[PDB]
């Protein structure tokens, strides 16, 4: 019953396109098809989060004339050192009166920050991206919204036209395998893997997920001694990871990446860029077929262009005079590839005139358009 | 080779005093002195270590202190939770802690004297070839009661013990039982048995006796 | 939800070995040192033996430096104590503690968990079940003074006695003494009651030893 | 609030600070713990060893902070209190050991205040202050109308958060001044105090002391004491000995002021005057304010370039006909294509 009809729009967003579709043994008729939005999700699997790391320090355990033993803890880049010959004092004097032979425990370990549960990034695998497309279809003057997914195994019925969409010229992603992705932005790096980060580098803090108790870090921490009577703990310890990665994160995937792609997260997604082409098949149903016999009859029609100019927009203006003794529409097509028509058909009735927009690189245009069941010629003189 | 020690047995206070009990070291062990408290059937509760530290669930009602060497444990207010046995512990810095005698704090009470009665042995033990007799002194309240077993009026030890109840529940008072222990050989030997009792709530001691 | 439980204990004769345990529960256990603690009855706690953590470093109460081995399991949460020729001096309750360092050596912490100690008894001695032997009243002299009449339980060997009176229906005015150890190593205690001296002629008072070590139960009479 | 208890037992203290004016170091009421600077907003959350909206009498009073003076907790203004780095500092709130603050770029952070006395204390440390770009554009300060960006911030709450600093019971604290040379002999002088001391005196010289205490035929460099018996409790500082292998906590305190994610003003540069060549597209930039340029190819390679922008600069870009995309400050992207 049915007639499939096949056409490929290329990949871009916010330019119309006509698509011819001619049955035999029914008049031909145009449908107008504009693609309003294009987007690319891919599926994300979390490997860890890093974030700032919080450095946290007990208060030193001062032994006086004695051994203070050191304890092996489970905290994540534990550090402990026993330092030997230590004479600490504090603000009204020595701490120890007996100095023969005073030890000080020094203990220190890495922890997240309360920022973790707010500034942080996400280190996600990424693969298998969906496409899908939102397309505006015009028919017999009603305006319809069609989404599908363009895998070309997915389709959807809008007013019993059924619109098959895929699959696309192209899997080309802007996101690489390894994402990470911090608040609205997203960066291709290749970060390392859970359990194996470096210090001062992004990941030197790891953890699955912002709640989880089991964290991973890697600061080179390492105790040093007192200053000479001082009590503190000093150490020497790598620069926060995430804080380096932040300052040197460079321009986003939003600024960087081809084809133009626009780039979201939550969900992250890749949005109107010009990749490859999309084609269609529209299932269209035999109620929607007429004959040219079945067609109104035209009659008085002219053509005739005022005027014409060279430019980069549509300024020549044709206008097409028709008069019909009977109200109904007819179907509009350009006989030609020089010179197409905005409108894919147009009402009819009693005595009036369309106007119809064109542009030209040449001084003499001409062009024929087919009007319902006739065909009216027109031509311009056209000017810088 | 270092003990601690502690007040010389107990303490008789009411509810709402104020107890102190004292503890000493003979040589020095370490900066501070931990303290325990033991009710009877129940294991050892640490209410202060570090000297001056309290356990968590210990009241503000024990307090820790000291004086040169001699440490010290404070109850601001007893109440009827607080009549326990109370023990000190130092380590030496060491594991090999030591802890003292440990000290007794009982209900306070006036004074009254003991009931004394005296059982003869009874035929079923005599036939035993053994002979026991008991000087039961009932609802005293001073426990350091003195007991001393006489013969054909001839002064008898070691060869007696006694036994003496924790203090009563209701009464506040203590019960000691002291037994002779005699062959029946020498059993028979005897005219006449006495036990002789001496106490803080009589006004003369008391002798009892039988044949 | 922190507790220490022993395990373990009971009676042998001199010269024997005994291993006590302490399983631990609520709290880490290999992050604290642990130590065992006996009581004697009638006597202060006295230290026995203690384990700093990972077995570090191992100390011992000096009369039984030679005899006692201390060892831990950190994966069972467990402490144990291997207890060998043991002698009469080693009778005792035997409590397990936590200390609240890792090492032994802070003088500044004391042990915050005590468990529920376990009996130890060594002794040269059979299970021989108690005699009782009633003790009447002097009703011809105290008659005025309210009569006080027991009975003595003697020449058993086990702890643990009931004694009660009238099958627990006669309380007030009861008196349970403390079992002494006698110098043949079996325990004797007496058991009386103080009533008015005019219910002797009407009623009957019976002394009632529940011996539960020798399945042994007396019931006797008391009367002049 | 008054509603916060969680300093009802507890005390503020002195700790070592690396400068406290004129590059030297002291023990100070006003030692600083730790800077955080996690807002991206630039606000800096400040921890210090005294306690702001307290009295030593354990009210609360916003007007007053306590600070730790020779052993005892002493009063002092609140508004005397004061943060600054290169210039001082606005403080947006406090409470008790936390300084919320919003300074200018600097390489130190000074805190200090005003005691009882009428004696400046301060304590400095190193810090690099430099706070973070919000959007693509450079500001002094906050406009009228703007783009509105999420940035970190702190909150000017002080309501319970699951964050918290242990506190413990403080070490025996060395007081030289509590002995004193009588003869031949040394005083020891308590002040209602708990005194700990030792010595190299012949006889039972160690112990406890709640009195005055006399020690005989010595002199006072052979001695030490300190106070001990503490009833209040104190934060765990690094700087401050612990005196027992695993502590003595007895209670915590929460971190006021939480960070969050919220709605962050930014400006946006004037729109630029646009003309065209050939494949070319030419603008003439006159920010107000340091504003970043950049822009990419629509096609297969987007040859991605950046720049930041003084005031006068004409920028001329090539065309491709795939277009350009041209991103100025704040402002959406613009499109170009050839004509
Ligand atoms: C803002 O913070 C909350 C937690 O406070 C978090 O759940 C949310 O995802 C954050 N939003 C953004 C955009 O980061």
């Amino acid at each position: 019953g049915s007639y499939e009809h096949v056409t490929v729009i290329p990949n871009t967003v916010g330019v119309p396109y006509k698509t011819l579709v001619n049955r035999p043994g029914y008049s031909p008729m145009v449908l107008e098809m504009e693609l309003l939005s294009v987007t690319l999700e891919p599926t994300l699997s979390l490997d860890y989060i890093t974030c700032e790391y919080k450095t946290v320090i007990p208060s030193p355990y001062v032994k006086c004339c004695g051994t203070a033993e050191c304890k092996d803890k489970n905290l994540p880049d534990y550090s402990c050192k026993v330092f030997t010959g230590v004479y600490p004092f504090m603000w009204g004097g020595a701490y120890c009166f007996c100095d023969a032979e005073n030890t000080q425990l020094s203990e220190a370990h890495v922890e997240k920050s309360e920022s973790c549960k707010t500034e942080f990034a996400s280190a996600y695998r990424a693969h298998t991206a969906s496409a899908s497309a939102k397309l505006r279809v015009l028919y017999q003057g009603n305006n319809i919204t069609v989404t599908a997914y363009a895998n070309g195994d997915h389709a959807v019925t809008v007013k019993d036209a059924k619109f098959i969409v895929g699959p696309m010229s192209s899997a080309w992603t802007p996101f690489d395998n390894k994402i990470v992705v911090y608040k609205g932005d997203v960066y291709n790096m290749d970060y390392p893997p859970f359990g194996a980060g470096r210090p001062g580098q992004f990941g030197d803090i790891q953890s699955r997920t912002p709640e989880s108790k089991d964290v991973y870090a890697n600061t080179q921490l390492v105790l040093q001694r007192p200053a000479a009577g001082t009590v503190h703990v000093p150490y020497s310890q790598a620069p926060s990871g995430f804080k380096y990665w932040l300052k040197e994160r460079g321009a986003s995937l939003q600024h960087t990446a081809p084809f133009g792609c626009q780039i979201a997260t939550n969900p992250v997604r890749a949005v109107n860029c010009a990749v490859g082409n999309m084609p269609i098949s529209i299932d269209i149903p035999e109620a929607a077929f007429t004959r040219v016999v079945d067609a109104p009859s035209l009659t008085d029609m002219s053509c005739e262009v005022p005027a014409c100019t060279h430019s980069s927009d549509f300024g020549g203006v044709a206008i097409i005079k028709y008069a019909a003794s009977k109200k109904g529409k007819c179907a509009v097509h350009s006989m030609t590839n020089a010179v197409t028509i905005r409108e894919a058909e147009i009402e009819v009735e009693g005595n009036s005139q369309l106007q119809i927009s064109f542009s030209t690189a040449l001084a003499s245009a001409e062009f024929r358009v087919q009007v319902c069941s006739t065909q009216v010629h027109c031509a311009a003189e056209c000017h810088p | 080779d270092i003990q601690l020690t502690q007040s010389p047995s107990s303490l008789s206070a009411s509810v709402g005093d104020r107890v102190t009990i004292t503890c000493r070291a003979s040589q020095r062990i370490s900066s501070y002195l931990n303290w325990y408290q033991q009710k009877p059937g129940k294991a050892p509760k640490l209410l202060i270590y570090g000297a001056f530290s309290l356990q968590s669930g210990v009241p503000s009602r024990f307090s820790g202190s000291g004086s040169g060497t001699d440490f010290t444990l404070t109850i601001s207010s007893l109440q009827p939770e607080d009549f326990a046995t109370y023990y000190c512990q130092q380590s030496y810095r060491t594991l090999t802690r030591t802890f003292g005698q440990g000290t007794k704090v009982e209900i306070k009470r006036t004074v009254a004297a003991p009931s004394v009665f005296i059982f003869p042995p009874s035929d079923e033990q005599l036939k035993s070839g053994t002979a026991s007799v008991v000087c039961l002194l009932n609802n005293f309240y001073p426990r350091e009661a003195k007991v001393q077993w006489k013969v054909d009026n001839a002064l008898q030890s070691g060869n007696s013990q006694e036994s003496v109840t924790e203090q009563d529940s209701k009464d506040s008072t203590y019960s000691l039982s002291s037994t002779l222990t005699l062959s029946k050989a020498d059993y028979e030997k005897h005219k006449v048995y006495a036990c002789e009792v001496t106490h803080q709530g009589l006004s003369s001691p008391v002798t009892k006796s039988f044949n | 939800e922190v507790q220490l439980v022993e395990s373990g204990g009971g009676l042998v004769q001199p010269g024997r070995s005994l291993r006590l345990s302490c399983a631990a529960s609520g709290f880490t256990f290999d992050d604290y040192a642990m130590h065992w603690v006996r009581q004697a009855p009638g006597k202060g706690l006295e230290w026995v033996s203690g384990i700093s953590w990972n077995s570090g470093s191992i100390g011992y109460a000096d009369s039984v430096k030679g005899r006692f081995t201390i060892s831990r399991d950190n994966a069972k949460n467990s402490l144990y104590l291997q207890m060998n020729s043991l002698r009469a001096e080693d009778t005792a309750l035997y409590y397990c503690a936590k200390d609240m360092g890792y090492s032994g050596n802070d003088d500044y912490y004391g042990m915050d968990v005590w468990g529920q100690g376990t009996t130890v008894t060594v002794s040269s001695a059979s299970t021989k079940g108690p005699s009782v032997f009633p003790l009447a009243p002097s009703s011809k002299s105290t008659s005025g003074g309210t009569a006080a009449l027991g009975c003595l339980v003697k020449d058993y060997f086990p702890e643990p006695v009931t004694v009660s009176w009238n099958s627990g229906a006669l309380t007030s005015g009861v008196h349970t003494f403390p079992a002494v150890l006698q110098s043949s190593g079996l325990y004797s205690l007496s058991s009386v009651v103080t009533v008015p001296s005019s219910s002797l002629g009407t009623q009957t008072y019976i002394c009632n030893v529940n011996h539960k070590p020798s399945n042994t139960k007396v019931d006797k009479r008391v009367e002049p | 609030k008054d509603n916060f208890n969680v300093y009802k037992a507890t005390r503020p203290y002195l700790a070592h600070c690396p400068d406290c004016g004129e590059g030297h170091s002291c023990h100070s009421p006003v030692a600083l713990e730790r800077i955080r600077n996690e807002a991206t907003d630039g606000t800096l959350k400040i921890q210090v060893s005294l306690q702001i909206g307290i009295k030593t009498d354990d009210s609360h009073d916003w007007t007053k902070l306590r600070y730790m003076d020779n052993h005892m907790p002493a009063d002092a203004e609140r508004a005397g209190l004061f943060v600054r780095t290169s210039a001082p500092c606005t403080i947006t709130g406090t409470m008790g050991h936390f300084i919320l603050a919003r300074c200018p770029k600097g390489e130190t952070l000074t805190v200090g205040f005003t005691d009882s006395r009428k004696i400046s204390h301060s304590c400095t440390h190193p810090f690099h202050h430099d706070p973070p770009v919000i959007g693509r554009e450079k500001f002094h300060s906050r406009p009228q109308h703007g783009k509105e960006l999420p940035c970190s911030t702190y909150v000017q709450s002080t309501a319970a958060t699951t964050e918290e600093i242990e506190v413990h019971m403080p070490p025996d604290t060395p007081d030289r001044t509590l002995m004193s040379q009588q003869s031949g002999n040394v005083k020891i002088t308590v002040n209602g105090q708990t005194v700990r001391y030792k010595c190299n005196c012949g006889g039972s010289n160690e112990g406890l002391t709640t009195t005055d205490k006399v020690i005989n035929n010595c002199k006072v460099d052979q001695c030490h004491a300190a106070v001990t018996n503490h009833k209040k409790w104190q934060y765990n500082s690094p700087l401050v000995p612990r005196n027992a292998e695993l502590g003595d906590r007895k209670g915590k305190i929460h971190i006021p002021f939480p960070l969050a994610n919220v709605t962050c003003r930014v400006p946006k540069a004037r729109n630029p005057t646009v003309t065209y060549g050939k494949n070319q597209v030419i603008m003439l930039l006159y920010p107000d304010h340091p504003t970043l340029l950049s822009y990419r190819n629509m096609g297969e390679e987007p040859n991605y370039q950046e720049e930041w922008v003084m005031h006068k600069k004409e920028v001329v870009l090539t065309v491709p006909t795939e277009g350009l995309e041209v991103t100025w400050g704040n402002n959406e992207p613009y499109k170009y294509w050839p004509q």
